[PDB]
């Protein structure tokens, strides 16, 4: 139990010199004895030679005399590629010498400037110190918004620093996988870049080092022998920065900046990471009918939640204004329930997979069967009107039949005439309208995931009362006919269907201003 | 299936529903799925609490294989609870072959019928039973 | 250099093993399931294993007590004779667990490693870095100490420049730009185009015209964008297009004719 | 249409990117002769101010622009359409 810890092991490293030079030289003089010079140029023999040269005292040199092929080794840039990669946290400084252009000479310091902090204990770091190790590692101008420093005992030994990027680099949605987030290494040494696996691909905005002292190394240094212990690194690392954002999330104002910078990431996690999507459901937050100017947590929702309430009534759409003055929604906000607004084209994608949240269910408001807890007085008026309507809902279909599944009376409409809903199972309109328009998706096999069109009328409208005395002068009428497609084609373009022949639309509402202005005959 | 049983994984009651059917040809295996239950009879009885063994499995697949030709529940009509539940723990029923689809060729219904028979034995065919129903395509 | 200590690992949750023709999230819960029970039923064969062993301890014990008592006062060899037979069978069944204790540990080293045998948690400790501190002072005094800490920093850039607008002087300047984070810069270089109008050489101002040009453009961007002219870099400027060489030039013109 | 269907948006920038719009009318079309002829005998009519913006929503739609509001499209369309049917 010796407190030092060393790079030794394997006995060939030495010979790669032999990739870059044609023949090597090392002077040596180690203290009780004299100085001796090594030479060879890697040709099965070599020689050793008394030296005579200049003293050394104590130390080493190791002169390569370089290939033609090798030649920019020599070189500024091609030094500081290198030392930065590989080895810019020996504890030793690391130093090197050149000439200037006032005339002659320099020497350069601190190739390695930067300390390993992550063997420092915790307690000892300031907040300020942190950032400047960040500021480095990374290379950005600004510093961390939050920091966590754990480590691991036992059979897998490992010190770990993780890292929250302030605002989300320009590249961070982009797939240019060098995968460089994340660094592993071994004893002090680099190893390799995270090629994703000490990571999931959604958490990669994540920057920072594990550091640990064995491991199964391959010879060359680059690789690990067994590789599935990266992925026990992983169930480590993945767990701790989930409990990251908790800690973070008691703290509101760094909470929404954090938020803003990375939400979707949590929401891409929900449609792939099938186990901790418990946990990053409680890390959602959403607009609401309640309080419209700043999220809710989803937890805060069922708080709240009147005890009748049986599940979460959300609807997703193109604006925050956009669904809150659409037609599905008069209805809830005038029984005082909450609607919660998902403005997101990914939103669909982590709804697909979030079925449900603290043992309720997510109720879409634009979906057929929309149940909201029914009163006695209400069901004896929903009766009558299913039973008056029934030879309007008919025909309805008998003209329409082609482009509805169903028609029937509407229990979500106050304010509009008409609406429509799609089936249970598959995309809903705004579903339909993103996969649509997808760049690299065949859409041929839709057939099994569209959803059909459920027609629903408001029984109370003016519109729809009229359409019943129309209708019922005479069911063949192409006057009433002719509505039933206007009207369709209204609530199409409202619900977010879009027109297969938008033209049509465009000459009735032309042939509607020649009524408007009195030319309809061009007279 | 016969990539699951290579590493002794046993979920009891495999069915038609826990299987998930896809856009493309596409079908797979979950785990989502009184309740509509299929069952080896060790399986039904109190005696061995651990009826583990992958025959039950091969057994309930034979079961699945029958809804895939017959797209109806075997023992639809011919039964309530209390028979379906008695007759086929104590060893003593079969769902009709009546239902069990004709436009089926002679070597697959013959292979579903031994899925049938297959009640009355101990086998593991898995492998086997994939080379047969793969080649008889 | 042996490794055999890392031979066979048990993961849950890993995607380089899962069956095409299964539901791959299905799967992990699944196959996570397993190792628990298996884990259970083998700390159920721990606590049976301490059942015999404690029978047997015990009872081998209570026969050695009744052994040391009957050996006091000797006489009526009965039970001193039957218990060395009840000694030998308690013995012979504390053999069999000594078995099952050396066949428990054999197992726990024989089972393989797996997320919780590999490890246990050491120190830990999550910080949230509370803001920077925000300011405002004099356009007059920021704009001096800007200018008299830039009076080495512009000349070293009309020198590390000194290359005309093409790539070289970008591999020395951009690290040299992290300073010039805080330069709100476009008066400095145009002021010195501006110092000598009526005297001065062509080399150094179209010098100014290439930093201007380029920086000038980036300061638009970042006005028409979000962006610090550090995080937007100059990548862009490997671009071939037209915009760069029919305008550059067309500008060189009107900025240097006008003034 | 495309780059707002985007899962990965990155919302902001394309806020800033999305380009303007420029009106174009037919001069022999009986409606612009119409609206002309209008806001010639009227300049400040109510009349051709609410004309203007329903004629000209039509245009978002045939050109392939989605409305800010389609509710309130559609509650201009049912204006016209309880004349339609002699409501109100
Ligand atoms: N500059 C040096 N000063 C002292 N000893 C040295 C020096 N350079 C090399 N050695 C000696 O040469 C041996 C061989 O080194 P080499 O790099 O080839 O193998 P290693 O360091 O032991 O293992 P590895 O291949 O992983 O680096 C060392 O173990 C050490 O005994």
């Amino acid at each position: 139990g010796a407190d030092i810890s060393m790079i030794g092991q394997f006995g060939v490293g030495f010979y790669s010199a032999y990739l870059v030079a044609e023949k090597v030289v090392v002077i040596t003089k180690h203290n009780d004895d004299e100085q001796y010079a090594w030479e060879s140029s890697a040709g099965g023999s070599f020689t050793v030679r008394a030296d005579h040269g200049e003293p050394i005292g104590r130390g080493t040199k190791v002169i390569l005399h370089l290939k033609e092929d090798q030649t920019e080794y020599l070189e500024e840039r091609r030094v500081k590629e290198v030392v930065k990669k590989h080895s810019q946290f020996i504890g030793y400084p690391i130093t090197l010498y050149l000439e200037k252009e006032k005339e002659k000479y320099i020497d350069q310091e601190e190739l390695n400037k930067t300390k390993p902090i992550w063997t420092r204990n915790p307690d000892d770091i300031t907040q300020e110190e942190y950032g400047e190790f960040y500021k480095s590692l990374t290379n950005d101008w600004e510093d961390h918004l939050a920091v966590k420093h754990f480590s691991v005992e036992g059979q897998l030994e490992f010190r770990a620093l993780l890292f929250i990027p302030r605002r989300a680099p320009f590249d961070l949605f982009e797939n240019k996988k060098k995968k460089n987030n994340i660094k592993l290494y071994v004893r002090r040494v680099f190893i390799m870049d995270s090629c994703d696996e000490l990571i999931p691909e959604y958490l990669n905005f994540i920057r920072g080092v594990v550091d640990s002292e064995d491991l199964p190394l391959n010879i060359s240094r680059e690789m690990l022998q067994q590789s599935k212990i990266l992925k026990v690194i992983r169930k480590n690392i993945v767990k701790k920065c989930l409990e990251l954002f908790s800690e973070l999330a008691e703290d509101k104002e760094n909470y929404k900046k954090f938020y803003e910078a990375f939400s979707k990431n949590l929401k891409l996690g929900i449609h792939e990471d099938s186990t901790n999507r418990r946990r990053l459901s409680e890390l959602l937050r959403y607009h609401t009918s309640q309080s419209g100017d700043e999220m809710t947590s989803l937890s805060e929702y069922v708080s709240r939640m009147k005890e009748t309430q049986k599940s979460i009534y959300y609807i997703t759409g193109e604006s925050k204004e956009q669904v809150a003055n659409s037609a599905f929604v008069e209805r809830v906000r005038k029984r005082g329930f909450e609607v919660v607004y998902m403005t997101e084209p990914i939103d669909e994608y982590c709804v697909q997979q979030l079925k449900e949240f603290d043992g309720k269910s997510l109720v879409s408001v634009t979906k057929e069967g929309l149940e909201l807890p029914e009163d006695e007085e209400e069901k004896k008026k929903m009766e009558e009107s299913k039973a008056k309507f029934e030879n309007l809902c008919k025909l309805m279909k008998e003209i329409l039949d082609k482009k509805v599944e169903k028609v029937t009376i509407s229990n979500r409409l106050v304010s509009s005439p008409c609406c429509i809903v799609t089936s249970t199972y598959g995309w809903t309109a705004n579903m339909e309208r993103i996969m649509k328009a997808q760049a690299l998706r065949d859409n041929s096999t839709m057939g099994y995931m569209m959803a059909k069109k459920h027609l629903e009328i408001n029984p109370d409208h003016p519109i729809v009362e009229t359409l019943r005395q129309k209708a019922e002068a005479d069911k063949n009428d192409k006057a009433v006919k002719d509505l039933v497609v206007l009207l369709f084609e209204t609530a199409l373009l409202s619900s977010g269907f879009s027109l297969e022949d938008p033209q049509t639309h465009s000459n009735r509402i032309y042939r509607m201003i020649k009524l408007g202005l009195g030319i309809d005959e061009d007279e | 299936m016969d990539y699951l049983h290579a590493k002794n994984i046993i979920h009891r009651d495999m069915k038609s529903n826990n299987i998930f059917l896809h856009e493309g040809l596409t079908v797979k295996i979950g785990d989502f799925g009184g309740s509509v239950l299929w069952m080896a009879p060790e399986v039904i009885r109190m005696q061995d609490n651990n009826p583990f063994s992958f025959q039950s499995d091969v057994y309930s697949y034979g079961i699945v294989l029958y809804e895939l030709m017959t797209g109806e529940l075997p023992y639809s009509h011919i039964n309530n609870r209390d028979q379906i539940i008695f007759m086929v723990g104590r060893g003593y029923a079969s769902p009709d072959l009546s239902k069990l689809y004709k436009n089926c060729p002679k070597a697959m219904k013959r292979l579903v019928a031994d899925c049938v028979k297959k009640v009355k034995e101990e086998r593991p065919l898995f492998p086997q039973i994939l080379s047969s129903i793969e080649l008889l395509q | 250099v042996d490794y055999s200590v890392w031979d066979h690992i048990e993961v849950s949750d890993d995607e380089d093993e899962t069956h095409p023709n299964i539901d791959t999230a299905s799967l992990f819960r699944w196959r996570h399931q397993a190792r628990v029970e298996r884990m259970e039923q083998f700390q159920k064969e721990k606590e049976e294993l301490d059942r015999g062993c404690r029978e047997c301890k015990r009872k081998v014990a209570e026969c050695q007590r009744k052994l040391k008592e009957l050996e006091v006062a000797e006489g009526g060899k009965a039970e001193l004779e039957r218990l060395q037979a009840e000694a030998q069978q308690l013995r012979k069944e504390e053999r069999s667990w000594e078995q099952k204790l050396e066949e428990m540990r054999k197992k726990e080293k024989s089972m393989p490693w797996n997320v919780d045998t590999l490890s246990k948690d050491g120190f830990s400790k999550s910080m949230v870095n509370t803001k920077p501190e925000k300011t405002e002072e004099d356009s007059e005094e920021v704009r001096e100490q800007k200018h008299k800490t830039f009076v080495e920093k512009y000349e070293k850039q009309i020198k590390h420049f000194g290359m005309l607008r093409r790539w070289d002087d970008s591999q020395k300047y951009l690290s040299d730009n992290v300073h010039l984070v805080c330069e709100e810069t476009a008066n400095y270089l145009v002021i010195w185009c501006i110092d000598l109008e009526v005297e001065e050489k062509c080399a150094l101002m179209e010098q100014v015209a290439h930093q201007t040009i380029v920086m000038q453009f980036i300061l638009e961007l970042a006005k028409s964008l979000k962006v610090d002219p550090r995080a937007c870099f100059r990548q862009f400027f490997t671009k071939i297009k037209t915009a760069d060489r029919q305008y550059m030039e067309g500008f060189n013109d009107e900025l240097e004719a006008f003034k």
